[PDB]
Formats: structure tokens, sequence, C-alpha cells
């Protein structure tokens, strides 16, 4: 606890999003409150394990990527969609037997 | 168990309280 | 004043002693008035020892702790049969 | 559809406990037997009460004609299910078979209760079912099935809301709390008083008034007692119609002890002849002793028994043996002195009893853990 | 020595501790949080409390140096306004104006019973709507009609517009509105009226907005 | 005839299976358990043997008779044989005799054939490793057979099992080494047939010759194997020594020790009922009420049947001599009720302070008093009536004349009226003060004190010594 | 008095829960 | 179970995908990520928008 | 229209507090939601 309480100040920690990966093993990731960075492997999770537009934990010291997390795009879109109307089904609708 | 030991073998009152008045 | 005679406290309230004794004792019946009277010498004395709090804590624990061991009767008598 | 059979069950109590009624109890039993066409009930009544003479073909042709009324319904269920509707089929066979089970025992009752349990979408019919378990549980004095139907009904009623039938359930649970010994919940749940009005499931309203006014004199405080009866606007008139209990209410507040055992004699005489009140009167009486004597001693710490004997008629040597023998039984323990003319109360018991619950409860507590401690392992 | 270590971890750390804007717990022993300066983080949480009080949405006090995940607020005293405005005044009697009776017919059935009964909406089979509108001013009514029910129904009343909670920093919105929800439902029964919500409905593009 | 003739085949297969595999799986499994681990003991098949023996004690036992596979006696009692690799061939010979019994009549009747059978293990020479297996293979037919009570020619066969157990007793005096882990199971099994010693000897008269023999066995187990041995043998001592005089009250004084550890389970509770009647003969009522209550409260789960109801019967006897008892009619079972029916009105007469109510109970129920065995305290309880009677009236009455109380105190003359209350203060009853002229007894009370010191200060050692024992248990139960 | 109360609470919780997890670990493993 | 899509969409579902364009291509790219998909015109069923 | 049938009918039954409704209250909202046009 104290060691991680010693580790985590001199650096901090953040969460990134990979927009691309490099042949040099680096990765294109944004520091989201600020301008973007481009940082390297990160030898546990390889390049092929993750694809661009995915949530990663931006490391705070070498400014590398710590861990892997899921990211959402359509759940914003589909929520804006599902905002408008629900669905129900056949059983919950009637009179359309002609047009169905 | 079945082991060991075991296998070997003023009223209420209604009438009297009402009578105490007319007694004396 | 805790200890007081009944006749001169009835002079302060301006009432007969018969319904002063019965109303004051009725106030003891209501428990709002802490004390008791004395008919023999015509005295009225006030005394109180309010806190029960420790007995409330004790009883609340142990009376339920009965059901506690009743709850342990289920587990510890289940291993037997 | 209750009071006719409810009186039959009341007639069972009139036959069972007292052995001195051999005429009126069997008479009106037959008067209620010739109607509603009961079969299994008069069998239990035949063993308890007189065997006649002869019934035989009389009630056998009445059970044969009622079988025709039973077979017209039981052969209409396959003719009714030929068509299709909502409850217009099974609601006829659930209620009338319970009337056909009213002919006897629990069979058609319990089998229709779980039958219609999967059909009715309204709580009113489900609570009517609950009413059927409550009447059939009242006749056989079985408290097992009266808890389950109400526990399942209240969840649907309290989901929820009601006015009339909620007060009806308050009378039910009040009759169950008074069936066993519960002093506080009977009067607390009967606080609705006249808002229940009169119903076939509530039988005689005057008897219900006597039920709540008899049970409100025990666990209810004296200021709360007069707050219920005197301050209550609606309950005051219905308790005023019967001077028997009203005299006991206002004389209990009047503190006069010369009318108490006579008014309690009329109250106890009504307590003896009513069902389910037989086990509970033995404690109810001595409780009224310590109830009336609690306000007798609390007047003065040191009381002169000469002042007590002033108006008693007569309390000189009577309160000596009376109160004493009640002290020896554990009711209103006090230390009273004579020829010094000092009645000393107290007894507060603010020292022993204050700390007694620790060791007392701890005795059986630590005992019950001593069992489980020394049993295992070996 | 382990009791001494318990004195260490309970002394750790601060006093003073910066509280921050929490979003979600990603997985075991760690989570993501924005500070009150609005930046998402990744921190291994305090060991002895993993979950129960952390919750999906709260405000967790972050370590002075590290911004470590430690503990959240009670919650909470919250932040802005808050509510009252009746016992601390003002209040105006609605009974003077009776011309709005048919306009109150909605507010009649749409306020009192919706708050005082959530159970009746299970019984009827219809879900209570959150929809209420006002429109037309002048004639105004409106805001003063919202002062009315503050007489009887005792709940929160928040004076809020679209343009008063505009800030120089973007993250203060959920530092208000996300707190507005967690301060409402936690202090519930509570009510909130946003006066003139139309300020935030404008369609716009430029990144300054 | 065809129904009763065709209903004979169905029953035997159930004993043919469970009664075959009960001592085969438990006894044969205890063989591997006795080869190693052997910690402690444990030897969990010893307690499993207790479950099988107590299972047979209800249904079906074995013998009878029953005319179903009486060849189970020579099965396990022969063919050790002999060393372990040769025993494996005999482990197949049990299956060989299963086929032989599955072909021919299978020797469904033994009877007088027990004489060569029971002596066949001595013809093998020898098992030789496990004496409990030899003693159990011979006793398991015979011990449930004692429940037949035929009392003809098979009683001496039970005595032959007692002689085989005496060979188990001599081997209980020798090996070891060093470290017998099978002698705890020998303590278990022998305690059983030591109670079968009691039953078989009680068929005619007292066992007194076996009282010196029990003292020979009980003392030769000292101090080595007394553990779980001395407890059961002390109950074997105490039970029938409670039936036959004398001196056991002072004998158990010098016998203790305690004797720790208490084993097994209810054994110490029933011992505290046996010695509970003992310590109740000294009449100290705090130790007697605590040993009688701890006797019943410490005994699960029964059934069967009525002796666990008997400890509850005699339990409140010392509570009757205390002067205050609750009405126990709410504790009546369907069995214990019909057994204590006179004792009901007895304790009801103890609650009441009436003399004629208690004396009429004595005259009417004296026959049941002969059945229980408790007598001497019934006449002296009249002194409990005079002390509870004066405790009643004194605290009851304001000021009572010695002539008016003389009805319930039956004498209460102007002289002894002083001593009734005064010598009650010597017993700590009532504080009533009496100025004697006519006279009159004026009872007051002022006490505010106590309810404090001993309860809480003892609760300290109570809880702490408890949790210390619970430490000694949990800390030591983590071997797995 | 409070001391005896903590004694009953500490003994109740610890002893019951420990014997539970004890007898369970022994009967399940053995 | 085919996914469902709508038309504009205000105000802020637009630049939320991309930056600026004809803006229908990115929506056409959305359906490449999930197929089968359902797209809808919400609403423009009325006589008032004419 | 089908949405508003029993809603406003329930709204008065809501206001009435009844558990299950009668067609009259449904007939009331039959007018109510159709009063506007």
């Amino acid at each position: 606890l104290r060691e991680e309480l010693q580790l985590l100040q001199e650096q901090g920690s953040y969460v990134g999003e990979v927009v691309r990966a490099m042949d040099k093993k680096k990765v294109l990731v944004k520091v989201h409150p600020e301008g973007k960075f481009v940082v390297d492997v990160d030898k546990n999770i390889d390049i092929n394990d993750v694809t661009p537009n995915c949530r990663v934990a931006l490391r705070n010291d070498s400014y590398t990527l710590h861990k892997i997390l899921p990211n959402k795009v359509d759940p914003l879109v589909s929520l804006m969609m599902v905002e408008k109307v629900p669905d129900s089904t056949y059983e919950m609708i009637g009179g359309l037997d002609k047009q169905i | 168990m079945s082991e060991k030991k075991q296998p070997v073998d003023l009223r209420a009152e209604l009438e009297k309280h009402g009578y105490k008045m007319e007694t004396s | 004043f805790s200890r007081v005679q009944i006749e001169h406290i009835s002079s302060l309230i301006k009432l007969s002693k018969a319904d002063v004794e019965r109303k004051l004792s009725q106030m003891i019946l209501d428990k709002k008035f802490h004390g008791i009277l004395d008919q023999g010498e015509g005295v009225l004395i006030i005394f109180d020892e309010p806190p029960v709090d420790k007995t409330y804590e004790a009883a609340l624990e142990t009376i339920q702790n009965m059901s506690k061991v009743v709850d342990s009767l289920y587990n510890k008598a289940k291993k037997l049969t | 559809p209750k009071n006719p059979d409810l009186r039959i069950a009341q007639l069972r109590f009139l036959l069972s406990l007292p052995e001195h009624r051999g005429d009126a109890a069997v008479r009106d039993e037959l008067m209620a037997a010739v109607r509603d066409n009961n079969m299994a009930p008069y069998y239990e009544a035949l063993c308890k009460s007189l065997d006649w003479q002869i019934d035989v073909d009389l009630l056998n042709k009445m059970k044969k004609a009622n079988e025709d009324e039973l077979k017209r319904l039981d052969e209409e269920l396959e003719d009714a299910e030929k068509n299709l509707g909502e409850s217009e089929i099974r609601d006829a066979m659930m209620a009338k078979a319970e009337y056909l089970c009213r002919i006897g025992d629990k069979e058609g009752a319990l089998t229709a209760f779980r039958k219609t349990y999967d059909k009715t979408v309204a709580l009113g019919h489900r609570l009517d079912i609950v009413f059927y378990l409550l009447r059939i549980g009242l006749f056989y004095m079985d408290n097992d099935l009266i808890t389950r139907n109400t526990e399942k009904a209240k969840s649907l009623i309290e989901e929820g809301g009601d006015w009339d039938r909620r007060n009806r359930l308050k009378v039910y649970q009040g009759l169950y709390c008074v069936a066993i010994r519960d002093f506080k919940q009977a009067a607390e749940l009967f606080l609705d008083t006249v808002s229940t009005f009169t119903s076939y499931e509530l039988m005689d309203y005057k008897t219900f008034v006597t039920y709540t006014v008899y049970v409100s004199m025990i666990a209810l405080e004296r200021p709360d007692l007069r707050e219920k009866v005197i301050k209550g606007a609606e309950i005051l008139e219905v308790l005023h119609s019967l001077p028997a209990v009203r005299q006991y209410l206002f004389s209990l507040y009047e503190c006069r002890y010369s009318v108490f055992f006579q008014s309690l004699a009329v109250v106890e005489q009504e307590m003896k002849k009513d069902w389910l009140f037989a086990p509970h009167y033995r404690y109810y009486v001595r409780e009224m002793r310590i109830h009336a004597y609690s306000q007798l001693l609390e007047s003065y710490r040191s009381l002169t028994l000469g002042y007590m004997a002033e108006a008693f008629g007569v309390g000189v040597e009577f309160i000596d043996q009376e109160l004493s023998r009640f002290i020896a039984a554990g009711r209103l323990h006090c230390k009273i002195d004579k020829v010094n003319e000092i009645v000393e109360t107290n007894r507060p018991d603010s020292k022993n009893w204050q700390y007694q619950e620790t060791i007392k409860k701890g005795d059986l507590l630590l005992n019950r853990v001593q069992k489980l401690s020394r049993v295992i392992n070996m | 020595e382990f009791l001494h270590a318990q004195e260490e971890v309970k002394r750790i750390q601060s006093i003073p501790l910066v509280i921050g804007q929490f979003l979600e717990a990603v997985d075991q022993n760690t989570a993501i949080v924005g500070s009150t300066t609005g930046s998402n983080y990744y921190v291994r949480i305090l060991s002895t409390i993993d979950r129960e009080l952390l919750k999906p949405n709260a405000s967790v006090a972050l370590h002075k140096h590290s911004n470590a995940l430690v503990d959240v607020l009670p919650p909470e005293a919250d932040s802005s306004i808050m509510m009252l405005t009746s016992d601390q005044k003002p209040d105006v009697m609605y009974a003077d104006i009776g011309g709005m009776d048919i306009q109150k017919q909605e507010v009649r059935e749409a306020v009192e019973l919706p708050l005082t009964h959530f159970e009746l909406y299970k019984q009827i089979g219809i879900d209570p709507p959150r929809g209420v509108l006002m429109y037309g001013p002048p004639g105004c009514g409106k805001t003063m009609l919202a002062k009315a029910v503050a007489h009887h129904t005792t709940a929160a009343f928040i004076r809020v517009v679209g343009s008063e909670f505009v800030q120089k920093y973007l993250g203060e919105g959920p530092r208000m509105v996300r707190d507005v929800f967690r301060l409402a439902k936690e202090n519930a029964p509570a009510i909130i009226f946003i006066d003139e919500i139309d300020a935030i409905a404008t369609k716009r593009f430029d990144a300054q907005t | 005839p065809p129904g009763g003739g065709e209903q004979e085949p169905p029953p035997p297969p159930a004993p043919q299976d469970v009664e075959m595999k009960e001592e085969a799986a438990t006894g044969g499994g205890s063989t591997g358990e006795a080869d190693g681990k052997t910690a402690a003991a444990a030897a969990e098949h010893s307690q499993r043997e207790l479950d099988t023996v107590t299972l047979e004690d209800i249904k079906e036992h074995v013998k009878q008779l029953e005319k179903a596979v009486s060849g189970k006696e020579p099965r396990f009692v022969l063919r050790a044989l002999r060393m372990l690799p040769s025993t494996s061939r005999r482990l197949n010979h049990y299956v060989l005799y299963k086929a032989v019994q599955g072909f021919f009549t299978s020797n469904n009747a033994t009877r007088d054939f027990l004489l060569p059978f029971l002596e066949e293990p001595m013809d093998t020479e020898a098992d030789l490793q496990f004496r409990p297996r030899t003693g159990k293979a011979a006793s398991t037919p015979l011990l449930p057979e004692v429940e037949a009570y035929l009392q003809l020619l098979v009683v001496i066969f039970m005595m032959n099992s007692k002689r085989y157990k005496e060979a188990q007793k001599i081997s209980d005096d020798l090996m070891q080494k060093i470290s017998t882990q099978n002698r705890r199971a020998l303590d278990l099994v022998a305690a059983k047939c030591y109670y079968y010693h009691a039953r078989v000897y009680e068929f005619l008269d007292k066992l007194d010759v076996v009282r010196s023999f029990l003292h020979a066995r009980l003392r030769t187990a000292t101090l080595r194997h007394d553990a779980d041995g001395q407890a059961t043998l002390l109950n074997l001592l105490l039970r029938n020594y409670l039936h036959y005089s004398l001196y056991d009250q002072a004998e158990k004084l010098v016998s203790k020790s305690v004797f720790p550890e208490q084993a097994n389970n209810n054994e110490w509770a029933r011992y505290l009922y046996y010695t509970g009647r003992i310590k109740a003969i000294q009449l100290e009522y705090s130790e007697a009420r605590r040993t009688m209550t701890n006797a019943l409260r410490k005994a699960p789960q029964h059934t069967a049947v009525g002796f666990k109801q008997t400890v509850h019967k005699l339990l409140i006897v010392v509570e009757l001599l205390l002067g205050e008892i609750p009405d126990r009619l709410q504790f009546r079972q369907p069995s214990l009720k019909r057994s204590l029916m006179p004792y009901f009105l007895l304790t009801q007469a103890v609650r009441t302070g009436n003399l004629a109510k208690f004396n009429q109970v004595l005259d009417q129920f004296g026959e049941k008093f002969q059945a229980d065995g408790t007598y001497t305290l019934i006449i002296r309880l009249r002194h409990n009536v005079i002390k509870t009677g004066v405790r009643m009236i004194s605290l009851s009455y304001s000021r009572i004349s010695l002539a008016d109380i003389a009805q319930k105190l039956q004498l209460d003359s102007p002289e002894d009226a002083e001593f009734i209350v005064a010598k009650a203060i010597r017993d700590g009853v009532i504080e009533a003060s009496i100025n004697h002229e006519k006279g009159y007894v004026q009872s007051k009370e002022m006490i505010d004190i106590y309810s404090t010191r001993e309860p809480q200060l003892a609760f300290h050692q109570r809880i702490s010594f408890c949790l210390d024992i619970h430490n000694m248990s949990v800390k030591a139960m983590r071997f797995p | 008095y409070l001391a005896s109360l903590i004694r009953s609470v500490v003994a109740l919780h610890n002893l019951i829960n420990n014997k539970i997890a004890n007898r369970d670990a022994e009967k399940k493993e053995g | 179970d085919c996914t469902f899509i709508r038309v504009s969409g205000s105000e802020l579902v637009q630049k939320f995908i991309g930056e600026g364009a004809r803006m229908v291509r990115e929506l056409f790219v959305m359906a490449r990520e999930h197929a089968p998909s359902i797209i809808f015109m919400d609403e423009i069923d009325s006589i008032g928008s004419s | 229209e089908v949405k508003g049938v029993c809603t406003e009918a329930g709204m008065y039954a809501l206001r009435e507090r009844r558990v299950h409704v009668t067609q009259e209250d449904f007939e009331m909202a039959v007018a109510k939601v159709m009063q506007k046009d």
C-alpha cells in the first residue's frame, strides 16, 4: 500500500485511448485533457492484442500504457437512438396484420 | 443416541370475589 | 421545593386538601410529576433517579443474544445429525 | 354465508365446555341443521351431542338432493369449459364448491382455494378466499391456515390500499391476537372501532364492541383508557348502550372498589360464555386486581389503613387478607404495616431488578452456549 | 507491530485531502476517477474498503500527492445553493389568483400524489411521468406558481436557469448537475425547478462552445 | 400360506448387504486406518462403529435367529489368514463364501454351532495383529443377540464373549506398544459389552463379583488408558453401585481426578446425572441443581427413549427442596407425561403451601415413589412447607397474629413464633420483625444492595476461560 | 457492567463464528 | 435483432462522429461496423414542415 | 388515443385511490381525451 502510495505520486496516473499503433512498436494515444502523445510498448500487452479506438490506462512515468479497458462509441449513439423510441413487438402491436 | 444411558430404561376467581361484599 | 406540607401547598394552589392529595397523586400516576406524598404527617416529597440507560443496553443485547444461541443451535446441532 | 354457520360453531362452544345445557343448545343446533344442509358438521355434533333416535334418510335424502345440486354444478363444469370466457366459468365452480364444501370439512375448501389461486386477477376475490379460510379456521379453531392466507393477502392489499376490507382484516387479526393471549395488539388493532360498522363476517357488532372494550382494560394505561373510551367520540355511544361494561369503565376511573367485583362478576359472566375467552380469564381477573390496586397504593408512600377503611364497606380487616393473599401470589408486592398503621409502597425494585437482567438472561445465555461448547468436539 | 501498522494506514494520509469527481470502478482494487480539476485517472484503491461505499457515482477524496483512491464523502453536504428558500424565505400565497385553476389542474394531480404516493402507481398500472411544461410569458405565472407549492409540500426548491451555471470550466456541470441528482435523491423527498431551461437548447457548433 | 411363504425371501437380502458390509467396510477400513494415521487414534471408524452399533440396536440387529444367513458368524471369525499378503486371499474368500452362500442353503441356522465357531479364531492362531477385529467379529453376532432374552443355553455363550473380552482385557494390560491406537476402540467396544456384562448378570441378581472385577479393570487402566476408558468404567461402576450400597459417594471423591477429558459427549452429562443423584444425596442444592440441570441440558439428541426423560424427572427434585418450583405441565412430552403423572401433582403440591395437599400426594403416590426410588425427602419436605408457608404469609400479610397463621403453620404457638421467622433468617428467608405480646407478626422489608459484584466479576473469568477453551479447541483442530 | 457486556458480545461472535468455520473445515475436508 | 439507426439527430450527434463533411458518409460507415442495420427518418412525418 | 384511454381514466381513479377501476371512469376518459378535438 505504501509502495503503491509511494509509486503513484511522483507520476500520477491516467487513462488513454489508442488512435493508432506504430511499426516502431509505439502507439498513438491522447492525453485527453491535453494534447496527444505517442508512446511505446508496454511489453505485456502486444500491439496485436488491442486495436485503435480502445481504452487503455495511460502510464504516468514513462507515459506508456498500463492496462486495457473497453471503450464505447455506439452506446452513445444507440442511447441517443434509444432515447427517442422503444420497440415492443408484434404481440404489443395491432391492426398492422395487413402491412406486416 | 442411541448409545449409553437412555436405552437402559385464590382461583381465578369469579364467585368468591363477588361474594366478599355480601358476606360482611 | 421537594419536601413540603400538604396544607400550605394547598394554600399556594388555593384548593382543598382532598382533591390536592388526589390530583397530585394522579400526577404521580401520570409519571410526569416525580415524587410522592405522605398522608400521615401531611408531607409531600420529590425524589428522582432518572437514568435506566445501562439496563436498556444490557437487556437489548442479552435478550436478543438468546435468539443468537438459538441461531447457533441450527449450525452446531446440524453437524450432529 | 358466515353467521348461520358461525352460530353453529358458537353452538359447538355452548355444547362442549358447559355440561349443564341439555336443551337450548341442541334445539337451535337442529334449527340450524335443517338449513344450509350441513353433513360433516352434524357428524361431529352427533358424537358430541345426542345421537337421536333417527336421522338417516332425512339428511341422506337432503344430501342426495344436495348431491343433485352438487352434480348439476360438477357436471356443468365440463359443459361450461366447452365454451371459453374469463372467469365466467371457474368463478362459479370456486365459490359454489366452497358452498358445497360448506356442507362439510376442509376438502372442497382447500382444493378450491389452491384451484382458483391461479385464476383470479383481482385481490377482492382473493380476499374473499381469505375470508373462507378465516371462517373455516374459526369453526375448527385452527390457527395454522389463518396466518398464511392473510400473509399472502396483505402483500396484495398493502401493495396497495383499501378502506373497508383493511378494517375487516384488523378485526380478523384482532380476533386471532385475542384467541391466543395478546393484550396490546387486540385493542390497538381494534382502535378503528365504529369504522367497521356491521358485516356478516364481523357477526354481531355489539359483540365486537364488547370484544374491544373488554380487552382495552388490561394492557392500556389508565389515562390512555379514559382517552379511548371518554375522549373517543364514535366508540362512546356503542359502549354507552350496554351499562354493564360502561359501569366498569367509569367506576374504574372513579376508583370505587365497592362496585368492582360485582361489575367484574357481570364482565366475567360474559367472559365465561364466550368462546376463545376460556384460557385467558384466569390471568385477566388477577390482572384487574393488580390493575385496580396499582392506583390504590400509588396514592401515598406511607398510607394509613384507617383512611382506607373510611369508605369501603368494609375494608378494616378485609383489605388485610385480600391484598395479602394477592401479594403472596406475586400481584402488587408491597410491605404494609399494622398497629403502626403504615402501608408502605414502593416497592420500586430499582436496584436488584435494574441489574438483574444481566445475570438472569446471562444464566440461560451462557448455559445455552455452554451446551454447544462442551458438546463439540466430543 | 501489525497494530502499529494499523496506526500507520489509519494515519495515512491527509487531512487535507482533495475530493474529486468519480465515474466508475473498472475492476478489482482499482477504478477511474476525475479530480475536481476534471481529469480521469487510474489508481489502485485503498485496500480495506474495496466496494460497498465506493458506488458507481460518488465524489472520492484523492491523495494529496498521488491522488490515490481512498474514501468518498458521507455523502454529502454537496456544494451549491442548496434548496430551502421557504423557511429562509421568500414565500408567496397562491390563493389570491384563482384564474389559473384549470392550469393548476395538471399541477394538482401531477405534484402532490406523485410525491406522496409511489405505491398507487404500481396499483393503477400507469407509470408517473416526469413531464411538466410551462409557456406563454407574458402573461407569466410560471416561476411564481412554482413558489406556490412550497407552502405545503416540503422538499428542495432550487432556483436555476440555463445561464447562471455557465462556468469558465466545462467540468463544473456534473460538479453541479451530477451532484444536483445525487443531492436530490439522497436528500429526497426533493423537487427541482429549472427556471427558463430554454437557454441551453440552442443549436451550435464552434468549439469555443 | 403362499403369502407368508413368499414373504420370507425379501427380508434377508437387507441384512445380507448392510450387516455384511458394516463390519467389512468399517472394520476392514479400520485395518487400513490402524496401519497408519493412527492420528490420534482417529480411527474415525470407531465412531462410525458407534453409529453402526446404535443402528443395529433398533433394527434389525442380527440375531435372533431370523433364519437368514447364520454363516456370517464363521465368515469374519475365521481366515485371518495369516500375514497381510495371505490375508488378501482370505479377503477373496469372503467373496468365495458369498458364492457358496449364494448356491446352497447358506447355513441359515447356527445355534449350537457357535461352540466351534466362537473357538475358530483360536484355531487359526492367529489374526494376529488386530485384537479389536477378533473381539468385534465374535461380539457383533452375540452383542445384539442379548436383546432376545431367551435365557436358555445362549447366556453362557454371552459369557464366552465375556471371556473373549477378558482375553481382550489381558491384552489391554500388556501391549501397547507403546501407544495402542486400537485400545480407544477397545475402550468403546468393551464399554458396550461391559454394559452387556451388566445386563447378562442382572438376568439373575447383582454382579458384585464383577464389582471387584470392574475395580480390577478400572484400576489396571490407571493411569495409562483411563482416557475415555475411566469415564465409561466409572459410569459402569456408578450405575449399578447406585443400585447396590455403599460408600460410592466418598469413593468418587478419592477417585477424582475429574476425570478429564470428558468423553464421549453425552457420557459426561449422564455421569453428572449418576453422580448428580450422588451429589444430591449430600443435599447441597446449588451443586445439585447445577449437576442435575447440566446432566439433562448437555444431552442431545435422543431417541431412545425414556431415561433421558428420567434425568429430567429427578432433576427438579432438588428444586422442590429449594422451596420454589415452576409448574412443569407445559414441558410434558407424549411419553414423559404418562411416566411422571403422579410426580405432576407432587410438584403442584410443592408449589402450594398446604400440608394436607402434600400429605395426600404422599399417601396416594407412594407407589410411584417406590418406582422412582426417592422417598426420604418426602417427609422432610413438610419443613419446606413450614418455611415456604411462613415465607408466603409473612411477606404476604401486613401484621398477622400467631393464632391466625397457626392454621397454615399447623402449630405456631406464642413461643415457637419467634423461632419460625428467626431461624428462617438463619436460612435467609424473610426479614419480618415480631414484637411478641399477644402476639402479632409485622413483616416489613428494607433492602437495597448487591445484584452486582459476584455476577460481573465471575463473568470475567467465565467468558475468558471459555474463549480460552474455544482457543484450545479451534487452534488444535487445524491438523487437516 | 459494560465490561461484562463486551465479554458476552466478544465471546458470542468470536466463539460461534470460529467453531462454525472450524467444524465446517474439518467435516468437509475429513 | 438487427441494429437500429435514425436520421439527424440535432445538434451534437454530428461532429461527435468526425469533424465536418457531407456527414452522411460517417453514418454510412456506422452501418459497416454493424450489419444487418436499420436506418430511419425521424421524423418529417407531418404537414407542417412544408 | 389508445395511450390516453385508461391513463386519464386512471388519473381520476388514481385521485380516487381505487385498486381496480370501473368502465365508467374509462368512459369518463373516453370523453376526456376526445373532448379536445
